[PDB]
């Protein structure tokens, strides 16, 4: 839960999961970029954020 | 093992300490340990079972960390924690059961189940913390080749053996001289019987000797000695050595004479007790030598004088008893005893899931066969399963 | 219960850890727990004891908190803490005694004394902390109806019973076939005696059977089985079932034949042991069936042959024994055992203050009466008083 | 004693908790306590041994502190800690042994070895921390003059004594009335025998009494009372009181009548049970009075009537037996029991190093002599050595 | 179970309350609960099982919420609600049927079907609301370790049993003294019969005793006690205990004498009624002891005096009878009774789908065999299935 993560300030679990490439779902109202470029997908930029 | 023990101890501490209303300062270190366990376990897949009727179970960890409060835990916190705790306890029980039902002639001390083998990886060493129980402490010491110690109340050190030796006999079994004994668990009951009451024996003394070779060295042993053997003081009909015939025993009990208990280690006398009854201490031994004597009483009242004629037939056979009871001892190896449940737990788990007989332990985990042939490989496997059984007992 | 246990646990930790010269970092968490206890209890009146000879005691709490500025504990700090601890220990002793001498038919698991009832309120739940003792742990598991477990060395699972059954008998009592048993505590001694030595039996086999029904299920039970029964192996003069006359028993012991131990649960075989002596494991059972045969030995030396004639009179009666000792077991209900003191403590408190007989327990806490009729209401009351007795034993003992 | 215990407890906690991979949060308080122990002990010289064959050993403490900055403990940290732990464990073991082998008459509670007396100095109290064990807790209560309590499973309260008293006797020992008993450990078997089966007794009833005095008061005692004495239910030939002759005993067992067990404190009846067998509770007592009766069966079958004639000779002797087994009790004094090991440890150390007999304890630490003459001075010395033995058992 | 009950209660309320023309305020809370149920169930797949002939069924939830903004419900609203209600009712009925046909020995109180285990997940706890029925209230109280009781009109506490005991008998069966009894359901009919009419009995009184040990404790029991047993008041030809022959019973009914009905708990008398007939109250008991006496009438008119001769042959056999009917009672455990349909519902569902016999219940859910061996595992399974049957009864 992104709201809980913002409130606690404790980023240990999220940091450990991101460092170790552990599949996860971040839940919360998020702004998103609409990318229409195939090259952006081939560059795998959605994984860089 | 240390890691499995640490998981189990963390879960036990969480169950005991994460209680509604408690100060967060009571649980802070425990919460940190628990969250570290969650971090280390999350994302790892485990498989338990697939032996006998133990079902195959798959374990996945995708849990959140336990939160923090200002002052005291509330009911919400406890329920949230208890969900995670319950899943972890299920997992640990299943891992322990998977390890308890497996054995190996080679490397019987090493983990045998897949989940414990995975738990021995470096990544899980973070979980490891206070290893304070007797079994885990001895496990760590034995890994380091340091002197181990297990304290047993009434150790099951003697395999069951109800036998007799005849030193003087003949096909009619009417003038018999010999010894009969029960070695069972932590008790020795021996009795030397002379049918002639040592009428012809030199000095009117018949010497009886019994030797029990303990399969492991006992130390710091409290032993009760009692003059009589209540098990061999009533009349009985006993099979012949080859079973061909039965003979008759009609004990009349006399005080054992020149009682001498020797506790020996590697063939050397360590402790000696002459005509001492009650509590004695055997500090370090692997052999018990009980020497006693039937001394014909030089004076007899007419009732007594009648029972022991100069010659056959002998109807009242003079028996001298001896009872030895190891109340508590210390052994460098693991043993069954009257106060623990490790053997019973392992046997229960093996019987409940119909574990087929393996190449290490006797069928049914029968203690008599196991202790009779207590090989080092058996000792390693049995220490492993006993440690796992204790780890399981922390939670189940 | 959890609050009373937490009070006692805090007091015991304070007695063990608030010691002269110790690093404050050794006791910081304990100091916080002790201060939380003091804060919660301050300003509360309690009354304990208005039953039997237990006196009415009134308890008032107005204590200062222990300091937190020291780096090491000095003598004065320890003495002031000890003063507070002594008052609290006296109070907890009295609350435990007051709860132990009371029973209820309806909610025997619930508190009965007024002080523990007050301690059940929400304001006191702050005191609650580490519940690690086996009895309080089982208590919390039982509250949530999770699988409990009590480990008993030599459980007192058998009520005392010394009796005999006669299958063949007649008024002279000289050709008797039957069984005699002592079931006491954790031990079953049984013996089948045939006076004719199965001379006229069908193939010279006399089958004996003994059924013991436990009032609670036992799990993970280590049991010693020894072939002989020393209790029924010497001459005896025994009353008749009606008590009119007395008969004679002159036994001669033969090894029992085809010994079969059966451990059963709900009338279903769980463990079977055949010709196995020494240590055995009964994993889960509520009934023991011991079946064993007297086999007339086909070949006898002249003394043995003289013992057992072809017909009456029979002077030497063929007896086969069995001894069964539960060394350790696990039960989901509380039980008296050889190592603990819960029953003895409850009985001692009840006798010390002349607690009148109540509607739950036997006329004086006799364990035979209790275990014979171990009903659920009795189980609830007994678990309550035993948990209280353990809490008291943490401090008083 | 509290300082020695705290040293041992710190060392045991360090052994169990300073392990590879553990969070520093798990050990931070322990690390502070350990460093405080190093600081307090540094620059201090000790000498142990010099009694019997216990070798003189010199101890010097100049150690570095453990680090505090790690997030998780690594192998280097554990080895660094383990070197110091090994030296300290050796020192504590030697101090415990040096104290266990010494005794004093006037002030036997106080420390006897020079090292422990030095450790009783004020400056060493900084080491002192959690005193949670039963023996150290009772030690601190006794030092504060509070009520003490030791739980014993099968307390060894009764010194070994197998004796008989004849209330009716003749030189031919054929019409004998009396009783025989074994008191041993936590067991009391008694048996009253009438050779005439109370034919000439006023109401055909023979009353038997047995008083046993416990050398210490027992409280909260769970006892099992059984109506037969297997120890005195088989035929035996028994010496005479002077030892000049031997008499014959041919028991036939009748159930005891009007069984009355009284548990007394200072001659006052605390507990009383009539015709009650199985488990009974003696709440507080120092004496056990067993009264039972042989009641001649008014109606007999022909075999029973043949056993007991009107006049002599008497070949079948009527016997009624009682068995009293203390399974658990509480005593304000230290006692040997079946589950603990303090007595065995003290005796083992006194034997391995050939400690000369001192002016307090009987030779060889024999328990029967100690408990028969359990004087206050002996109790003080025994509590000291038992506390030391427990502290030693924490590490060795 | 609480969630399944909440689903059923929501559906029952929706059926009863969502009706044309009704004010929305009458149903507003119910509509909120219904929408909460829809939200919690949406997006979840369920499978109700294929055990026996019960077909495998798959359930999907993608329902919209019911409106909230009308002043009065209209026909469109009712039709829209009914569409969703029908599906939810079908799903709940299938879950109840799947749970009713399953049993477990280790944990019979826990849910057995996959759907009910899924519904016990925390994600469904939002559905839970008013638990007001007796069975669900008992369920919650029992999960809370709280004293709760089921009220039974004519509880079926007695296993069916029609038997007799002959205390005096002979191969010709013509001078018989004994008892005949039927224990059936909530009814006991007992009768003591003496053929000699106590002509040769001490004081001319024959005593009869009948003990019925209830398998569960009953409380606040209203009982009718009538002084005769019409079941054993007419001529009968009765098999013998082995069935080898048939004997003849020719009752003549006399008033039972010294009628004493005891209701006992743990062997102690709780209630006692002497010569009282009509309504009595047994407040708390597990056993019923009926003592009664056939008293020979001291004076007899010639017609009466003929029926009872001084010796055989005896043609008119004097019988005294009692009848005990439990009208109402309370039990901790669940029981069949004359009013409730839980047993009938469970048995019907098990019969319709050819559910094999499991390891818990007897074949066919036969109540006599079930109540005879009412084990704790049977009790747990039976309370579970009875609660599920009541929940199903709310809708089906
Ligand atoms: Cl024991
Ligand atoms: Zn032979
Ligand atoms: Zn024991
Ligand atoms: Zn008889
Ligand atoms: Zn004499
Ligand atoms: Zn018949």
């Amino acid at each position: 839960n992104l709201e809980e993560l913002m409130r606690t300030g404790d980023y240990a679990q999220i940091t450990n999961m991101l460092l170790n490439n552990q599949p996860v779902a971040l839940v919360g109202a998020l702004p998103f970029i609409t990318d229409s470029s195939v090259i952006s997908l081939v560059a795998k930029l959605d994984a860089t954020v | 093992m240390d890691v499995l023990y640490s998981l189990s101890k963390t879960l036990k501490d969480a169950r005991d300490k994460i209680v509604e209303g408690t100060l967060y300062s009571n649980v802070s270190d425990l919460i940190q340990q628990f969250n570290q366990m969650i971090i280390t376990m999350n994302g790892n897949e485990f498989q338990t079972g697939g032996i006998g009727n133990l079902p195959i179970r798959n374990w996945n960890f995708d849990f959140g960390l336990l939160g923090t409060t200002l002052l005291n835990l509330d009911a919400n916190y406890v329920e949230t924690a208890r969900n995670t705790i319950d899943y972890f306890v299920d997992f640990v029980d299943n891992v322990c059961m998977d390890e308890m039902v497996r054995e190996s002639q080679r490397n019987g001390i090493a983990p045998q189940s897949d989940s414990l083998r995975k738990l021995s990886g470096i990544k899980f060493k973070r979980i490891n913390f206070d290893n304070s129980s007797e079994y885990i402490e001895n496990w760590n010491l034995q890994n380091r080749r340091q002197r181990t110690g297990f304290t047993f109340h009434k150790p099951n050190i003697f395999p069951y053996s109800a036998s007799f030796t005849l030193n003087r006999s003949q096909p009619a079994h009417d003038n018999l001289m010999g010894t009969m004994w029960l070695n069972a668990g932590s008790e020795i009951q021996v009795a030397g019987f002379d049918y002639s009451c040592a009428i012809n024996a030199p000095a009117n003394i018949q010497q009886f000797e019994h030797i029990v070779q303990l399969r492991r060295v006992l130390t710091t042993a409290t032993i009760t000695l009692l003059p009589d053997a209540e098990r061999f003081s009533f009349p009985r009909v006993i099979n012949s050595a080859d079973g061909a015939t039965t003979w008759y025993f009609n004990p009349v009990i006399l005080r054992p004479n020149n009682v001498e208990v020797e506790f020996l280690l590697n063939g050397q006398i360590i402790n000696t007790y002459q005509a001492r009854f009650g509590t004695i201490i055997a500090r370090n031994f692997d052999t018990i030598r009980l020497s006693f004597q039937l001394m014909r009483p030089p004076n007899m009242t007419p009732a007594v004088a009648a029972l022991f004629p100069n010659a056959q037939p002998f109807e009242h056979h003079a028996t001298v008893g001896l009872t030895l009871r190891i109340e508590s001892a210390v052994c460098e190896s693991v043993l069954a005893d009257a106060s623990k449940t490790m053997l019973a737990n392992v046997t229960s788990v093996r019987q409940e899931y119909a574990i087929p007989v393996g190449p290490v332990f006797p069928p049914g985990m029968n203690w008599t066969d196991l202790i009779t042939n207590y090989s080092p490989s058996r000792e390693d496997n049995l220490q492993r399963v006993f440690t796992v059984a204790s780890i399981r007992s922390m939670l189940v």
